[PDB]
C-alpha cells in the first residue's frame, strides 16, 4: 500500500507528497510545487533524484533531503 | 589501453586527461553522458525494468557506459585513458586526487561551491547544465554527509562473496553485486557517492570527473572479483522478467550484452591486477 500523503513547510519551502524519461512513479513529492523525482526500494526504504545513493526511510524523509541539498535553491522540474 | 591508478599519474597525463575532459564539456558531448546517466537512475526500479543500477547488469552497464566514455576521451587525445580512484587507499581529503592540478578539493561550507582545480566554477570551463538542483557550479563536501570511505577490509569482506547475484535480483539482493553496488551490507559503491556529497550524490554524478575514476574503480572489483572466483559468472543466465540476462542485450545501446563485458581485456587493461 501507498504511504499516506503529507504537506508541511520545512526549512522555509513548502513540501507535499501523494501517492499517485523515469519510472511509473507510484507516489509524488513536490518542492515549491515543483515536482521531484522520488523512488521506492525494495526493503520499503526511499530516494529522490538529489540524494539517490541514500536511502531514507520515507518519502517525506526524502522530500526533506531533497530541501537540505538545495540549500535554498530553487529545483528544476525533471 | 591501460587504466591506471589516479595516485600514480605523471603530471603530464593528469593534464592531458583534464584538458580532454574539458574539451568533451567545451564541446557539448560530456552534458549527454550526464543525461543518459540521469534518465538511468529515475527508471531503473526494484518492481519494474532495471538495467543500470539495483540489478545485476550494474556492473555491465557502468563498464560499457566508460567504455564509451573513454572512447570520447581519446577521440580527442588518444593518448588518454580513465584512471581509477581506490578510494579504500586514497581516502582522506589530502589525496593529491584532490589537489588543484587535477580534480580540485572539496566545496566550501557556505554552498559546497568548489573553489580550486580545473573544474571549479570559477573557470569558466564547468558549467553545471544538466541539473536538478537548479545551481549551475559544481559542489562537494568530501566527508559531509558519511564518516568514512569503505576500508581495504570491508571491500575483501564483499569480493569474498562467491555469487555474483541473487534473486530477486535487485537492491534487497544477497551477493556480490548488491554489496558492491551497497544498498545491503558494509556498502561501497553507493557510500562513495555519499561521500563526495554535491552531484556525485545524484542522479546527475556525473558531472563530477571524479565519478568516471570511482566507477573505474568498481570496474576493478568486479574484475578483482572474477579472479577470486575464476567457477562464479553472471547470472541470471535466462527468463527473467525485468533483468538483463547474460546474453541479453543492453539498452540503450542495444547492440551490446552483459556477456560481451565480462572479460574486461578485450577492452583494456589494468596496471596491477592480482593473479588468482
Ligand atoms: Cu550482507
Ligand atoms: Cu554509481
Ligand atoms: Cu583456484
Amino acid at each position: 500500500a501507498a504511504p499516506e500523503s503529507f504537506d508541511e513547510v520545512y526549512k522555509g519551502r513548502r513540501i507535499q507528497g501523494r501517492p499517485a524519461h523515469e519510472h511509473g512513479g507510484g507516489y509524488e513529492v513536490f518542492v515549491d510545487g515543483v515536482q521531484l523525482h522520488v523512488m521506492r526500494n525494495a526493503d520499503g526504504s526511499w530516494i529522490s533524484v538529489v540524494s539517490h545513493y541514500d536511502p531514507v526511510p520515507t518519502p517525506r524523509a526524502a522530500a526533506r533531503a531533497a530541501v537540505d541539498e538545495l540549500q535554498g535553491a530553487p529545483l528544476l522540474p525533471f | 589501453t591501460v587504466r591506471k591508478n589516479q595516485a600514480t599519474l605523471t603530471a603530464d597525463e593528469k593534464r592531458r586527461f583534464v584538458a580532454a575532459v574539458l574539451e568533451l564539456k567545451r564541446s557539448g558531448r560530456y552534458d549527454e553522458f550526464v543525461r543518459t546517466h540521469n534518465e538511468f537512475i529515475m527508471s531503473d526500479t526494484d518492481s519494474g525494468e532495471r538495467t543500470g543500477h539495483r540489478s545485476p547488469s550494474f556492473l555491465p552497464w557502468h563498464r560499457r557506459f566508460l567504455l564509451d566514455f573513454e572512447q570520447a576521451l581519446q577521440s580527442v587525445d588518444s593518448s588518454v585513458t580513465l584512471p581509477y580512484w581506490d578510494w579504500s587507499a586514497d581516502r582522506t581529503v589530502r589525496a593529491s586526487l584532490w589537489a588543484p592540478d587535477f580534480l580540485g578539493g572539496t566545496g566550501r561550507s557556505t554552498d559546497g561551491r568548489v573553489m580550486d582545480g580545473p573544474f571549479a566554477a570559477s573557470t569558466g570551463n564547468w558549467p553545471i547544465n544538466v541539473r536538478v538542483d537548479s545551481r549551475t557550479y559544481l559542489r562537494r563536501s568530501l566527508g559531509g554527509s558519511v564518516a568514512e570511505l569503505p576500508t581495504r577490509a570491508e571491500v575483501e569482506s564483499v569480493l569474498a562473496i562467491s555469487a555474483y547475484d541473487l534473486p530477486p535480483y535487485n537492491s534487497a539482493s544477497e551477493g556480490f553485486r548488491n554489496h558492491l553496488e551497497g544498498w545491503r551490507g558494509v556498502n561501497l559503491h553507493n557510500r562513495v557517492h555519499v561521500w563526495v556529497g554535491g552531484q556525485m550524490a545524484t542522479g546527475v554524478s556525473p558531472n563530477d570527473p571524479v565519478f568516471w575514476l570511482h566507477h573505474a574503480y568498481v570496474d576493478k572489483l568486479w574484475a578483482e572479483w572474477q579472479r577470486r572466483h575464476p567457477d562464479s559468472a553472471y547470472v541470471p543466465t535466462g527468463g527473467t522478467p525485468d533483468v538483463v540476462d547474460l546474453n541479453e542485450t543492453m539498452k540503450p545501446w542495444n547492440t551490446v550484452r552483459p556477456a560481451d563485458l565480462l572479460d574486461h581485456t578485450a577492452y583494456y587493461t589494468f596496471d596491477a591486477l592480482e593473479h588468482h
